[PDB]
């Protein structure tokens, strides 16, 4: 599982 | 110290390195995912620059560039059915991934399967292209080749799949990321930096696609294929789900939707100075960046570069050792999208880097698998590596790796999407690649699976696999650094000239039809050939105490992989300019492209263009023999 | 030896050479005239290497190459005036003289006067040439411009002549030569050399005019002017039989012949190498051929070339003369076609030139008058220049050159027809040419008038002059190859990149309306400056005795031209690449040229072509300075 | 004067 919070390692739209 | 001091002190500072550990650290949450110029890529990149710091390498210090990036957006990635009026039939796909750079677009049309999407591909297929969208399998080539490719057949659009016997993934459902910049660098700086000193003048790229591309799972694939005909080649040996061609009724609709944002991104280095020559330099050089946990793709050849930079810094604060020549090692960012930090810095940097930097290490994806180990590189780096794999062992086997004795000439040369690639065909720096892999592709790469978990659980022995990739890497810089030769075998250049002249003696009747001559080429591979051989007949008499007469005859060998670096086309335009690893018309594989068309006799082969590249690959070998060779007035 | 001692024997041979002699033996029939090519070229080419042989160079040696070249066929050459129906009305003339590279055509049209046929002499012509034939008058730009700014207008022909006023000539009936190529070297192979290695592909140079051209007599130009109407504006000055427009009912009609002929040209060299570092070296060039008998043109450069290369090799062989780089003498043929062996040798062997060849000495046209002594040069070279004018004396005057303070501020860049302009433009080694000149043009030059009994009858004092000639290039040498310093002033870029951003900063509203900045061509100029201040300091502190820290200090000199050599064009395409010196849209007068047209505002103004201009431009700069500050890791 | 055989110094037609 990615971390809940991994958007904020995204570029790109989450 | 001597070579034998330098490789046990490396042993030892080997044995003691603690790699899963790294690559485990790389993987926590903070770093995770870590897509180009995120808040978790600028994390880790502050991590990297820290360590460098404590490690107390003679310099630390940082490049920041803005680039130009297109990403997924908010709107709807979709693959859907559509009947032959446009009614929905069936969604397929929201695809959790994306592809970089893809046209934003929505189009209709069938759907053809053209395997990898190789041009012999292309070639080969019954089925026309033109007008119709195209599905292929990831593998064999770039994402950015598969879709020009398809494009120069006047396709639409392409999807791209991970089939189940090249990529066994239990889950079919895995999405995946990567670019169709058929290039490297920022697109949007095309042959110049991202550095706010342009101001970002209107520039695009070449290498742009004008056509939509998308990822999708297994799936979704096999929903579309339910919905084809025609069985699919047995020798391309996919599933047996596969098909070929979109039923009488059936068309599909792709959609996809980006947004090209400027994103800052991060370059970090370290430098150990040299203590005889220090404005000579290897590079070391390890991908940061990467969408999902990237584990494979970045951690791996991060954790390498932490880890050589922290056990040199040891040997020299410590052991004594002292590399006449310097070392730099770079963490470089958006490599997921091309390569681009690294281009960037080239870009960027070129007048300080020229015949200073003599080679460049790349570090990532060196280990994913154990059998094989397997290496590409400038021939000039043919014989440093051969020694390197003749004494540095297997870490599964206990035996060492040269096995092959035929192994330089099975080598592939570095493609598009190796940041070696660049050093090579557009600095012209000498530059090597290499893995402990496996036959099949590591399935997880671009995935959210590309995970510490997967890795370990797929490589148990990954420490030990990862020291020997270091051990590798660390002899290759101590051989290139230490002594007062190079390791550079310009001689490796006298085999790619027999082949490259060989290859174009297939074609004597067409060059005797057009009234030209080989006489020159061939006498030029002579001329290289006399070259080499009076160089190493120098190095032979030297005074290897005498540090200017050795000098001199290094700064020969410094040059050869630069005189390759086609001096006719534009940097700007054609930036893969070495005549050999290149890109373009003005290489020698471009040339025999052409003449091999004239057979083929279609008014496809441009005799204009062909005359035009015969002379100008003939003078750029006979410059580059007439320049090894001595100074002017000493060239027969 | 130090210098006081060079200089001084130096002085001593130079008493002793006999300059009038050599030049008086140059214009003997065996070598007269001695167009490229030919037979009489053969012959002197012949005697220079056989000279060379005889002062015992280390050596001595030889380039073929075969050029394209347009010459004078047996067909008329004529320029008739015609009524409005085609009748001949009057033959005006059959030249004896021709132009190279013009069209061959035969053209009908009115006759309009463009004075010197500057563009801003057609900017402020009242008659329009769009569609007319053009006269203007030698002097002030090449040929080839004058073409090529009358073809840019639309004209559809060229007649060139030599006003009385300009060119005092008794003889009205003078015939004289040039050609109209807007470039140097063999056209047919542009960027690459005549070689037959490369087999002589099809290609062809930009430069070529697509209109014909002829020079005519005095007598001739006044027969016209007497078919023709309106007043010459007096801030012309020609002659009062000037007129600037044909009468109503007349016309004027060109023919020009000519074929196009492969020649074989020679260029003779000999060196005397170096004992320290003499894979370094200087270069020193006289053009040998010319149509005519070509004694200013031809001799007097070949008279220096020889006397140099003897007294230089007595000095070695006799006084104990070490240079520690070498120096190369080059007899070179074709320059009166446009420096074309010179231009061939430095697109032959540049691989081998790079970083080697360090300076470049013309000595062409050294002696044509005796009030002024003119020079044309890279900056870095105005230093050595200003020393060798402050130490040599006038030959007339007893008087030491240095008389003016701001000399440095007045010189006039290289141009086209000057041998030295591609050493610097294209190959980018700072380069020199001199002359002691009158205010007027020397008006033999290209006439069959160009003898030795004319010269010495109009410069008594030759012998004394050439003398002098002989010494500033001498003295030149010396300082270049005798120190351990280069005698290349880096500091000299300064000011002209003040001189860059003074003339920028005018244009500031329209960067402000573009939205742009000047921040880093202002920060860019600023590291330069540093970076130039912080190797003076290097220099300063060095150990002059170590050799090793000399050389490192030295190689960053080496590299300072090179650098402005823009690496964002092909060299192929666009050969003058230097970005202060060179031609096209990547130099820095051109990125004015295109500023100024906004406020014109005609639309003429390309602002997607500026914004690349500026961008490259800014990083070009900011390369150089990065690179003169030392390694990679040490830039702010 | 040229001398007589001026013509040997040049390649254009004379
Ligand atoms: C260099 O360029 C970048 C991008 O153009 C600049 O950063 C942007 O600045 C604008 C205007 O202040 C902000 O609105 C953006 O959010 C910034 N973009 C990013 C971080 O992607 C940066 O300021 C420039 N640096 C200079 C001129 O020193
Ligand atoms: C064959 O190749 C030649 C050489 O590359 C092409 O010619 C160039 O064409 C462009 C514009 O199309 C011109 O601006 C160049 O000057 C040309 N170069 C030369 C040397 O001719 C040509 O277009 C190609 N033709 C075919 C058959 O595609
Ligand atoms: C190099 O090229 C030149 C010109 O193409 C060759 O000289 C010509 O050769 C032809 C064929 O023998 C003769 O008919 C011409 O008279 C020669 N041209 C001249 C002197 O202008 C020359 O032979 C070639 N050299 C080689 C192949 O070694
Ligand atoms: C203004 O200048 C631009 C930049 O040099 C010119 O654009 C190029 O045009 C060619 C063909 O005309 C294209 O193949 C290039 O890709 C263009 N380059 C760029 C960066 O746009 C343009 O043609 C010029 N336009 C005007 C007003 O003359
Ligand atoms: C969890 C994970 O790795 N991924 C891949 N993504 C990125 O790398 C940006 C996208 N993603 C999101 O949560 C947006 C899931
Ligand atoms: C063909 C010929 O005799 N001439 C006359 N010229 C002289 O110098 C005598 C000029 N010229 C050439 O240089 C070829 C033409
Ligand atoms: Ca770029
Ligand atoms: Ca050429």
């Amino acid at each position: 599982a990615c971390p809940p919070d991994a958007h904020l390692g995204c570029i790109s739209w989450c | 110290l001597y070579w034998d001091d330098l490789k046990r002190k490396l042993s030892e500072k080997l044995d003691s390195t603690d790699f899963t550990g790294t690559i485990k650290l790389l993987n926590e949450n903070s770093y995770v995912p870590r897509e180009a110029g995120s808040q978790k890529d600028e994390n880790l990149a502050l991590y990297v620059e820290n360590q460098f710091r404590e490690f107390k390498l003679s310099k630390v210090w940082r490049d920041q560039h803005f680039v130009k990036i297109q990403v997924k957006d908010s709107a709807q990635n979709s693959v859907i059915i559509v009947d032959k009026n446009g009614r929905l039939v069936y969604l397929v796909e929201n695809p959790g991934g994306y592809v970089a750079y893809s046209k934003a677009a929505t189009v209709t049309g069938k759907l053809v399967h053209a395997n990898f999407g190789t041009k012999k591909d292309f070639e080969d297929l019954y089925t026309p292209v033109n007008g119709s969208i195209v599905i292929v399998r990831a593998g064999k080539i770039t994402f950015a080749e598969k879709v020009a490719n398809a494009e120069s057949l006047n396709a639409i659009g392409v999807l791209i799949y991970m089939d189940q016997t090249k990529f066994p993934i239990v889950n079919a459902e895995l999405s995946f990321f990567g670019h169709a910049h058929l290039g490297t660098g920022d697109p949007y700086t095309p042959g110049f930096p991202s550095f706010n000193h342009t101001q970002f003048p209107p520039s695009r790229s070449s290498g742009l696609p004008n056509i939509p591309v998308q990822t999708i799972s297994r799936a979704a694939a096999e929903k579309l294929f339910g919905n084809m005909e025609g069985d699919c080649p047995s020798d391309w040996k996919t599933d047996s789900t596969c098909r070929m061609v979109t039923s009488e009724s059936k068309n599909v609709k792709l959609t996809v939707s980006n947004v090209l944002k400027e994103i800052k991104i991060l370059n970090i280095f370290g430098v150990i100075k040299g203590f005889v020559e220090p404005d000579h330099y290897v590079v070391v050089g390890a991908q940061r960046d990467a969408w999902g946990p990237g584990a494979a793709k970045s951690g791996v050849g991060t954790a390498l570069l932490l880890k050589l930079a922290q056990m040199f810094s040891d040997m020299v604060l410590k052991d004594g050792f002292q590399p006449s020549r310097s070392i730099i090692f770079a963490s470089w960012s958006a490599g997921d999208f091309g390569s681009v930090g690294a281009t960037e810095w080239l870009e960027g940097y070129l007048s300080s880097l020229h015949l200073k930097a003599f080679t460049y290490i790349n570090l990532d994806k060196a280990v994913l698998g154990t059998s094989n180990f397997k290496v590409s590189a400038s021939p000039l780096l043919y014989t440093l590596i051969e020694k390197t794999m003749q004494n540095v062992k297997h870490p599964v086997t206990g035996q060492f790796l040269y096995q092959d004795s035929n192994w330089a000439s099975k080598v592939e040369k570095l493609t598009l999407d190796n940041a070696a690639f660049p050093f090579l065909a557009y600095s012209g720096i000498p530059a090597v690649s290499f893995c402990f892999c496996e036959d099949t592709d590591y399935p997880y790469l671009g995935t959210t699976m590309d995970t510490y978990k997967e890795l370990i659980e797929r490589i148990p022995e990954l420490n030990k696999v990862a020291r020997a990739a270091a051990e590798v890497a660390g002899q290759f810089v101590i051989k290139l650094t230490h002594d007062v030769e190079l390791n550079l075998d310009y001689e490796r250049y006298n085999s790619q000239l027999l082949s490259f002249v060989r290859d174009l003696n297939q074609y004597r009747a067409d060059i005797k039809e057009m009234g030209l001559s080989l006489q020159w080429l061939y006498s030029a591979r002579g001329d290289f050939f006399r070259a080499t051989s009076r160089l190493t007949t120098d190095f032979g008499n030297a005074e290897k105490t005498d540090r200017f007469v050795m000098k001199k005859l290094n700064d020969r060998v410094m040059r050869v992989e630069y005189h390759f670096l086609s001096p006719y086309v534009s940097p700007k335009e054609s930036p893969f300019r070495h005549v050999f690893w290149g890109s373009g018309s003005h290489t020698l594989p471009a040339l025999l492209e052409n003449l091999k068309l004239r057979k083929q006799n279609n008014g496809a082969f441009n005799e204009t263009l062909f005359r035009n590249q015969l002379a100008l690959a003939t003078w750029t070998i006979q410059g580059a023999a007439n320049a090894l060779s001595g100074d002017v007035w000493d060239i027969d």
